[PDB]
RNA sequence: GGCCCCCGGCGCGCCGGGCCCGGGUCUUCCCGGAGUCGGGUUGCUUGGGAAUGCAGCCCAAAGCGGGUGGUAAACUCCAUC
RNA sequence: CGCGACCUCAGAUCAGACGUGGCGACCCGCUGAAUUUAAGCAUAUUAGUCAGCGGAGGAGAAGAAACUAACCAGGAUUCCCUCAGUAACGGCGAGUGAACAGGGAAGAGCCCAGCGCCGAAUCCCCGCCCCGCGGCGGGGCGCGGGACAUGUGGCGUACGGAA
């Protein structure tokens, strides 16, 4: 099928073709606003492994992001502090670039509920992105059973409490060793745990 | 300051530990909850076993618990298939299922296949309408007892084989353990570099020919 | 002359029988299938081969071949995946070679 | 019991028992274990000896049950069993000895402490000590090696 | 203990629809989420120590592959996802 | 030099929907000190703590192994007891500091993309009738519109699956 054949000259991104197009299409982005709801999928095969389906209600923006890391914002230097934290420049924000993406996407359409993103370019000075959004209210969402779980509220703004694919992986959470941190819910909690005083009854 | 003589303690109180003391005035209240909270699900759930599903047999991890044996997770595939349950009803007549349990070791796969069959033998499933099809047991079995089964389904009870006095043949009183012991140490040991040797040796034996 | 099973030693724990079941389907990921393998390769001669790819075969085909690896190294990242690399690259430079050869 | 505890006698008195040349001031000498090096080094190097400095080897993911081994002296090994064992024995007639699974009770290792009685045994064991052995077999009996 | 309201929850009947919904046995086919993994890096973070986790930037994959297997690397078997 | 497809884009007090602020004990995501300790202090510590911003729910988050282990092996997540003030970190000073196993509380497992087969077999909105209507639904009937092949629906997802 059609999709097995897209999905393998997207990964060559280095080829000749693929190279072609994305300087294209980033130029063209680029002569565009910050964002703006793209009529269709530009990566069709990626949205669907991410879990847009082509019918109604399902809306998909293509947001810019700028790009590179975080400077201090703190007046010329002057953190006054411990030298350990004068630092200002080669420092670096905890969530990603996409997910930045993702939480405007949502910032922006406040009544659509974001499922999830996928890149379509990188500019030096920019990147760029296309966030699945979904009305909950439409009704062929509502009634659709398999998708139905995005209506109910405890989804509202997954992207702003850090539940995409993109703002999972800030968490740091996952089985195994490599992990322990967030071996509750969340960083947060793990922390919260180890750090009770449980105090006994009986003792 | 420290004053002749006592362990050189750290307690772990710098950081503002009274905001996060967790008391336990709740326990008996909460105790009674889930004992209320369990009563509910049995009679919920009403000639079934309080306790839940049946569960298989499972010898623990490492050297220490070893020789122990726990209530596993749920039965293993191979387990409902040599039985001949079928996995999806499994679940339905009150059998647990893991998937992801390999199964190593032939001894704790027929003990967990022995599981199963004896719990198909003192199951009594009801029929699905009171009108009697296949499968389900008589009205006998079902009067008798639509009765509750109080505490672990068929728990599980690690047991010993008692051990009769022999007369210590003339080898058993020959053997030399620790020496023994040490022997197998060394060999683990030098197993490795033994065999490097031995490669060595081996290829000046070829060169010796060309 | 008397062999106990001991806790320690090369064929050392406790003596049980194998069972020698079906390996799980888990297991099978990554094997190359014949119509993926059609798929992969129909496009690479769509999309054809990266930069660093093509240094590579330049330095292959000179017969300068640890110049070679040392380069798709530092450009892949582990030794593992750049030798891997690496003959496949030498694999292709053949299949070009036996192609011409006509 | 505040009502037996010192403040209820001190009552009364001007230090509360802390002295006047002196006082009860918050941290004279510094907070916790403050001075290890300098300033209450002689405490330190009077009643800890070797406090300070590393030794030995580091050893990262350590997991204890890899080095589970509880031991067990044949001083008490007949323990193990009840008295009708080794009753039913220093009798019978068979020269029987019965068997002692080690491991059953919760030891591994069989070291060697003790005068085992003149009553012969087999100890199934995971480990066993070089004199534990010995005075098994001076007791007329055998050590068995089992994973 | 009583009576009266209301409401819940479960039991039976009728109708309206939907719904022709198994299992084993042998054969022939089918099979996996890329600017992601991985590497380098700088900054924060971690008990995690020749990098526990998250980041930016650069490089940038494979398919008997990939990841893990708490000391960097090469060769090699195993185990485990 | 028109008319007609589509593509990409506008404008409507167009028809019908949703989002905005609050509360904030608990919860999720960021951000993030300095008093303080070290008898001084800069790394460390205080602390991923206060303040700051964001977003929730009756709980939240997590969750059905790219897991543990190295055993005769266990088998999602959360919680308690223990592991353990231990392994480790640290001007190896002050200080800091987990995990597996083991025992419990509870217990529940699943679905896509893809790969394929099936006349798009699917969805939304109109309009007419019968019931039902204070959580807008059922059934029927319309050459009545539209979405959709740049892929909707049924089967199916690694515990294998299809024929
Ligand atoms: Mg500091
Ligand atoms: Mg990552
Ligand atoms: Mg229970
Ligand atoms: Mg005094
Ligand atoms: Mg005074
Ligand atoms: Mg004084
Ligand atoms: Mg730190
Ligand atoms: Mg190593
Ligand atoms: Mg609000
Ligand atoms: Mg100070
Ligand atoms: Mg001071
Ligand atoms: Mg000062
Ligand atoms: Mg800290
Ligand atoms: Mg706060
Ligand atoms: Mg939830
Ligand atoms: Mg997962
Ligand atoms: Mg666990
Ligand atoms: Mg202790
Ligand atoms: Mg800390
Ligand atoms: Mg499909």
């Amino acid at each position: 099928g059609a999709y097995k054949y897209i999905q393998e000259l997207w990964r060559k991104k280095q080829s000749d073709v693929m190279r072609f197009l994305l300087r294209v299409r980033c130029w063209q982005y680029r002569q565009l606003s910050a964002l703006h709801r793209a009529p269709r999928p530009t990566r069709p095969d990626k949205a669907r492994r991410l879990g847009y389906k082509a019918k109604q209600g399902y809306v998909i923006y293509r947001i810019r992001v700028r790009r590179g890391g975080r400077k201090r914002p703190v007046p010329k230097g002057a953190t006054y502090g411990k030298p350990v934290h004068h630092g200002v420049n080669q420092l670096k924000f905890a969530r990603s670039l996409q997910s930045v993406a993702e939480e405007r996407a949502g910032r922006h359409c406040g009544a659509l509920r974001v499922l999830n993103s996928y890149w379509v370019g990188e500019d030096s000075t920019y990147k760029f992105f296309e966030v699945i959004l979904i009305d909950p209210f439409h009704k062929a969402i509502r009634r659709n059973p398999d998708t139905q779980w995005i209506t109910k509220p405890v989804h509202k703004h997954r992207e702003m409490r850090g539940l995409t694919s993109a703002g999972r992986k800030s968490r740091g959470l996952g089985k195994g060793h490599k992990f322990h941190h967030t071996i509750g819910g969340s960083r947060r909690a793990a922390w919260r745990r180890r750090n009770t005083l449980q105090l006994h009854r009986y003792r | 300051a420290p004053s002749r003589n006592g362990m050189i303690l750290k307690p772990h109180f710098h950081k503002d530990w009274q905001r996060r003391v967790a008391t336990w005035f709740n326990q008996p209240a909460r105790k009674i909850r889930r004992r209320k909270a369990r009563q509910a699900r049995a009679r919920r759930i009403a000639p079934r076993p309080a306790s839940g599903p049946l569960r298989p047999i499972v010898r623990c991890p490492t050297v220490r618990y070893h020789t122990k044996v726990r209530a596993g997770r749920g039965f293993s595939l191979e387990e409902l298939r040599v039985a001949g349950i079928h996995k999806k009803v499994a679940r339905t007549i009150g059998i647990s299922v893991d998937p992801r349990r390999r199964n190593k070791s032939t001894e704790s796969l027929q003990a967990n296949v022995q599981r199963l069959k004896e719990y198909r033998s003192k199951l009594v499933l009801f029929p699905r309408k009171p009108s009697a099809p296949k499968k389900g047991d008589s009205s006998a079995e079902e009067l008798k007892l639509a009765t509750q089964l109080t505490g672990p389904v068929m728990p599980i009870r690690n047991v010993f084989k008692k051990e009769k006095a022999r007369v210590i043949t003339e080898e058993e009183k020959n053997f030399k353990a620790f020496a023994s012991l040490r022997m197998a140490r060394a060999n683990a040991r030098l197993f490795g570099i033994r065999a490097k040797r031995a490669k060595e040796a081996a290829e000046q034996d070829v060169e010796k020919k060309k | 002359a008397l062999r106990y099973p001991m806790a320690v030693g090369l064929n050392k724990g406790h003596k049980v029988t194998k069972n020698v079941s079906k390996p799980r389907h888990s297991r099978r990921r990554g094997r190359l299938t014949k119509h993926t393998k059609f798929v992969r390769d129909m496009i690479r001669e769509v999309c054809g081969f990266a930069p660093y790819e093509r240094r590579a075969m330049e330095l292959l085909k000179v017969s300068k071949d640890k110049r070679a690896l040392k380069f798709i190294k530092k450009r892949v990242g582990t030794h593992i995946r750049a030798k891997r690399k690496r003959e496949e690259l030498s694999s292709v430079l053949a299949a070009m070679r036996k192609a011409a050869a006509k | 019991p505040s009502r037996l505890r010192k403040t209820r006698k001190l009552r009364g008195h001007v230090s509360h028992g802390h002295g006047r040349i002196g006082k009860h001031r918050k941290h004279p000498g510094g907070r916790g274990n403050a001075g290890g090096m300098h300033h209450h080094r002689i405490n330190f190097d009077k009643y800890h000896p070797g406090y300070f400095g590393k030794v030995g080897m580091r050893h990262y993911h350590l997991k204890r049950n890899q080095s589970f081994c509880p031991t067990v002296n044949l001083d008490k090994l007949w323990t193990l069993v009840s008295e009708q064992t080794r009753v039913n024995a220093a009798k019978n007639k068979t020269g029987a000895a019965p068997i002692i699974d080690v491991v059953r009770s919760g030891y591994y290792k069989v070291l060697g402490k003790g005068k085992l009685p003149k009553q012969p045994v087999i100890v199934k064991a995971k480990f066993f000590s070089r004199r534990a052995e010995e005075k098994i077999k001076g007791v007329g009996g055998a050590c068995v090696l089992v994973a």
